[PDB]
């Protein structure tokens, strides 16, 4: 579910 | 037109069955060695193989470095200068042990607006050199064929 | 083992008086260190250098720490600047372990853009436009690899600093030869894609491609076709702020999804050379390639990592136009090229000379073609490509290649040398490098078209000698020349006399180093150093300028 390295983590909770 | 096919085989006759020897048998440069003596029809034996009196390819020292070529009125980079050598050696079992080697020369345009694309691009750059030092290493075997003779 | 290095002074133009003290220190047998406090003059300070070579079972590595905690040049050029302080952190680290695990890391992070230009050039260069910062862990094998990398830059540029980072990339690889005739491979890749900026796209990517080929060969032909499925998927945030400036439209999710089909044929005919020279061979060898891949429109992504790629002889036959995998234009060409190859009665190749061209049947599109041609040929003979090497001799020998375009009407770029080496101390080489500011409008940014430090292009000849003197000497000098300015861009000068318990050297530099935006001029730095140390040392003195020898043969 989670794809934390290699997904929009600076921007993609917005 | 004294224009002929060639006859022969770009690896000589001797060396059609030899061992291939490295510290980085799992490295780029080793893949395309591997790659080039496979297409050229030469049957790789392991290191380990009892059977004796096959040449050996030993690969060395590969070296990349990135110069700057030339540049702009600011002194910034314009051109880079990627330069690939590569030192290797064949061992023909009981005469002696012929010494190889390979330069490569490439350049590319710095942008370091679009320095990330850049350095994708170096990369790709890196893994066609390999491929120009594979070629040039099997052009200089008949080279050592007719030194043995 | 651990004690004072014997002392080192130079006398610049920035820096003025300058003083090394250096301190060794051997802490293991496989680590060692050194601490060099550095004097400057006109900064009027100390900058505290720290090196730490170590090699371990990871593999060999080095590390620079240099800090300077206060700095009055920097305070006086930018008197509303929080501090003047300057650093710099350098670490490089490669290694395999094991056969299988590769570890490589690449890391320069400097304080501010002019830190290179203020400050020696161990690490660093003046020529930089930005710092990389590079960490990649790596497992490879015989048929298979994989690699987690992180990418990031540092641009010294004040224009435009934005730049893109690959904080994760995954690149693994499989190669499964012998399946039947056919040789297959695959490819995969993940990336993240973050930029500097707070209103820049940031993606994420992931692209997988399948790939057949079949190889046949001869003793004189080689035929080769070869088929891949690119298949990449595109997930785009934070995209507001392009779409409000910007007439296209950046979507959120894109599948791109093309095949290729490639053919390569290559043909080797020879002869006996008899009037021009005994016992000597030329080969001809014809090669041809055709490409296809159909057009998908990539107008709803940005170009993150895609540059358009140089097409020298070798580079006619590569199947990609940009780099990357976020512009991959549309192909319907045959590419042609011949290679002459001399070999003597040795059957050592002693001379090689390469022509070729790429002619298109469609126009190569990709939806985002903002490039400035200067003229409107879409289709046909667009790309010429020719190089040539030449071994006159044992100790002389010359290179040479040229590119040339229509599209441009113009050679983009040449380039040419010629050499005389019989040692590493004894040498003289001639070079020569152009480049069309055609070719600079058409590839290089915007900004670079129009300005005047980038606009006119390259035209360079530099000219490189080394003579010892008694075998004790050693004279090098280094010279390059601006053809279209009319100015020098580098020019070394140095002498070692190299006895049996110590060897001084002398040295001499002038080089470009950065532009004046106001009175549109360059500015020049010198510096004259001695150097003693506890060979004739020809080649480190030929490395140690900004435009640094290479062999030639
Ligand atoms: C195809 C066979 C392979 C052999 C390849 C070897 C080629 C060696 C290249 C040596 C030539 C380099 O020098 C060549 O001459 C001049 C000198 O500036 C350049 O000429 C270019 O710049 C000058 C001014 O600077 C202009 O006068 C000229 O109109 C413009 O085209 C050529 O574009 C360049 O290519
Ligand atoms: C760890 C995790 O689950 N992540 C996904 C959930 N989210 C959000 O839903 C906003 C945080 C943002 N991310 C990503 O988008 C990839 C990483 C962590």
């Amino acid at each position: 579910a989670c794809f934390w390295p290699f997904c929009n983590w600076k921007h993609g909770c917005a | 037109c004294g224009w002929h096919l060639r006859d022969t085989t770009q690896v000589p006759s001797t060396m059609k069955v030899m061992i291939l020897d490295s510290g980085d048998p799992n490295g780029p440069l080793s893949r395309a060695v591997r790659n080039q003596l496979r297409l050229n029809g030469v049957e790789l034996l392991d290191k380990e193989t009892t059977r004796k009196d096959v040449p050996s390819l030993r690969l060395g020292k590969v070296s990349i470095a990135k110069d700057t070529a030339s540049v702009f009125r600011n002194g910034q980079t314009a051109e880079y200068q990627m330069i690939m050598t590569v030192n290797a050696t064949v061992l023909i079992p009981g005469r002696d042990i012929y010494p190889i080697s390979a330069k490569v020369f490439r350049s590319f345009f710095d942008n370091p607006q679009m320095a990330l694309a850049k350095d994708n691009e170096q990369d790709m750059i890196v893994k066609e050199m390999y491929d120009r030092a594979a070629e040039q290493l099997i052009r200089k075997l008949p080279s050592i064929r007719a030194a043995d003779i | 083992r651990s004690g004072f290095l014997i002392p080192n002074a130079k006398y610049t133009t920035t820096n003025y008086f300058e003083f090394y003290l250096p301190y060794y220190w051997n802490i293991a047998p496989n680590m060692d260190a050194t601490i060099t406090p550095h004097y400057m003059h006109r900064r009027g300070n100390i900058m505290w250098e720290n090196e730490f070579r170590y090699l371990s079972q990871a593999g060999a590595g080095l590390m620079e720490l240099d800090y300077l905690p206060s700095d009055k040049v920097y305070e006086d050029e930018h008197p509303n600047d929080d501090s003047s302080r300057r650093w710099l952190f350098y670490w490089n680290h490669s290694g395999v372990m094991d056969q299988v695990w590769r570890f490589n890391v690449d890391y320069t992070k400097v304080s501010d853009p002019s830190y290179f230009n203020d400050f020696d050039n161990k690490y660093g260069s003046s020529t930089d436009g930005y710092a990389t910062q590079k960490f990649s862990v790596g497992y490879a094998v015989q048929n298979f690899n994989a690699t987690v990398s992180t990418k990031q830059f540092q641009v010294f540029s004040e224009q435009n600093t934005s730049s893109y980072s690959a904080e994760p990339q995954l690149d693994v690889n499989y190669y499964q030869n012998d399946v039947g005739p056919f040789d297959t491979r695959i490819y995969g890749q993940a990336v993240h894609f973050v930029n500097t900026r707070d209103d820049m796209p940031e993606a994420t990517r992931v692209h997988l491609e399948p790939t057949i080929n079949l190889p046949l060969s001869n003793n004189w032909g080689s035929i080769n076709t070869e088929a891949k499925f690119l298949a990449t998927h595109y997930q785009q945030t934070n995209l507001d702020w392009y779409n409000s400036r910007n007439t296209t439209k950046l979507d959120e999710s894109v599948n791109r999804v093309m095949p290729q089909f490639k053919v390569d044929g290559k043909m080797v005919f020879e002869r006996d050379m008899e009037m021009l020279a005994p016992g000597y061979t030329q080969t001809l060898e014809p090669r041809a390639q055709y490409l296809y891949v159909p057009y998908r429109d990539q107008s709803d992504i940005y170009n993150y990592d895609s540059s358009l790629l140089q097409s020298d002889y070798s580079g006619l036959f590569r199947d990609r136009t940009y780099g990357g995998l976020d512009r991959i234009a549309s192909a319907n060409q045959v590419t042609t090229g011949v290679t002459s190859r001399i070999y003597d009665d040795a059957a050592v190749e002693r001379f090689n000379i390469s022509v070729g061209q790429i002619y298109y049947f469609t126009e190569s599109r990709t939806g985002d073609d903002n490039i400035t041609w200067e003229n409107d040929d879409k289709t046909g003979s667009l790309v010429w490509a020719g190089d040539t090497y030449w071994r006159i001799s044992e100790r002389w020998g010359l290179r040479g290649g040229i590119q040339y375009d229509t599209r441009l009407d113009n050679v983009a770029t040449s380039n040419s040398s010629i050499e005389y080496r019989r040692d590493e101390d004894r040498l003289v080489q001639l070079n020569y490098h152009y480049a069309s500011p055609e070719y600079i409008q058409a590839t290089l940014p915007k900004y670079y078209s129009t300005a005047e430090q980038y606009k006119n292009g390259i035209s360079q000849v530099g000219a490189v000698a080394s003579r010892p003197i008694a075998d004790r000497w050693s004279i090098v000098g280094a010279y390059y020349y601006d053809t279209n300015a009319n100015k020098q861009a580098d020019s070394m000068l140095g002498v070692q006399y190299s006895s049996c318990c110590y060897a001084i050297r002398v040295g001499y530099e002038r080089k470009l180093n950065g532009w004046d935006n106001d009175k549109q001029h360059a500015v020049y730095d010198n510096a004259i150093g001695f150097n003693i140390e506890l060979g004739l040392g020809t080649q480190e003195m030929l490395r140690s300028n900004i435009l640094p020898y290479q062999n030639t043969l």
